[PDB]
């Protein structure tokens, strides 16, 4: 199955372990790579991390792969299988965002990291966007910040608990000789079970 | 008889400051928040933009805010990222408050110190821990 925040969090392991020899280390020494919007139960709202820190924000999820990709039929159940193509936005800030934009970057085309990556989220990375030097006034001076669109692709598969599969076939058939003849000239029943 | 202590409310102090990212990636708060009774002048802020007890008519719904300035001697916080300071949150009737903006009178004068606070009625929300 899909969720798009499982997604988020597993990408955010995978940049701590990826790219965290640049980032910035908290009081638990973790390199800070944070969910977009932080907010824990009700409103409490989540501070700004120190510099150089990551954000992740999964953009949207569309389906430009069809309605559904195919449909199995697991043990008892019908299980749909639909494509889907989630863009998320990793964005870096601080001073010298874009030269650490850049290193991820590079470093997300090689294939161990990319294998990382196929584990613990369960998509795979389709393309990756253009890095914008973005300069931003907050209150008195530019903050740094080097926004990406990874584009990730992944299938979610989800069981309809109301299958009920097809285990047996009841044919009634009549032959004629021709398009009439309320007698049927001979009668066809036909019973298949799949005991 | 001082107006400055004319209402009594509770305030919840993350007293814990801790506020640490989870290794998944969310936002933990301050798991201990003590709740000790204060005492200050709760009044309506009028300043233009800025809507007292106003219903605001989303296609949503009938959504309602309130924005009440604070005077008070207590030293009340506002969530900071330097301090890792997580705010305070003031009640009125029940519904929790949160207050934003802060001004620091308290050394100016002698028996008039005093730090006035502006306290915004926190909307109502679906609750998930982490």
């Amino acid at each position: 199955q899909l969720e798009t925040a499982e997604l988020e969090k597993g990408i955010v392991r995978v940049l701590v372990d990826v790219i965290g020899h640049r980032l910035a280390r908290d009081k638990n020494n973790r390199p800070n790579v944070i969910r977009a919007y932080p907010s824990d139960n009700s409103n409490d709202k989540g501070l700004k991390p120190d510099q150089p820190f990551i954000t992740v924000y999964c953009q949207d999820a569309t389906t430009p792969y069809g309605w559904v990709l195919d449909k199995f039929v697991e043990d008892d159940a019908v299980c749909y299988r639909i494509a889907f193509q989630i863009p998320v936005l990793i964005t870096v800030n601080g001073k010298g965002a874009h030269s650490i934009m850049l290193e991820l970057k590079q470093r997300l085309e090689m294939s161990t990291t990319r294998d990382y990556l196929a584990d613990m989220t369960g998509a795979s990375v389709l393309d990756t966007g253009a890095i914008p030097n973005d300069y931003t006034y907050l209150n008195t001076d530019f903050e740094n910040s080097a926004p990406l669109v990874v584009t990730l692709v992944k299938n979610s598969v989800l069981k309809d608990e109301r299958g009920s599969i097809i285990e047996r076939v009841i044919v009634d058939g009549e032959l004629v000789y021709e398009e009439g003849q309320e007698p049927p000239e001979y009668t066809i029943h036909l019973d298949v079970d799949s005991k | 008889m001082r107006l400055l202590n004319r209402h009594s409310f509770v305030v919840k102090r993350k007293v814990s400051e801790d506020g640490h990212y989870n290794e998944d990636g969310d936002w933990v708060a301050s798991q201990d928040v003590v709740s000790i009774n204060c005492k200050g002048n709760i009044q309506p802020y009028i300043k233009g933009s800025v809507k007292n007890g106003t219903q605001i008519v989303l296609p949503e719904g009938i959504r309602l805010t309130d924005t009440r300035i604070l005077f008070t001697v207590a030293e009340l916080r506002t969530s900071d990222d330097v301090d890792w300071t997580e705010a305070d949150i003031v009640m009125i009737k029940g519904h929790e408050y949160e207050v934003f903006m802060t001004m620091d009178w308290s050394e100016q004068l002698a028996h008039t110190s005093h730090y006035e606070y502006i306290i915004i009625r926190r909307d109502k929300m679906n609750a998930v821990r982490n």
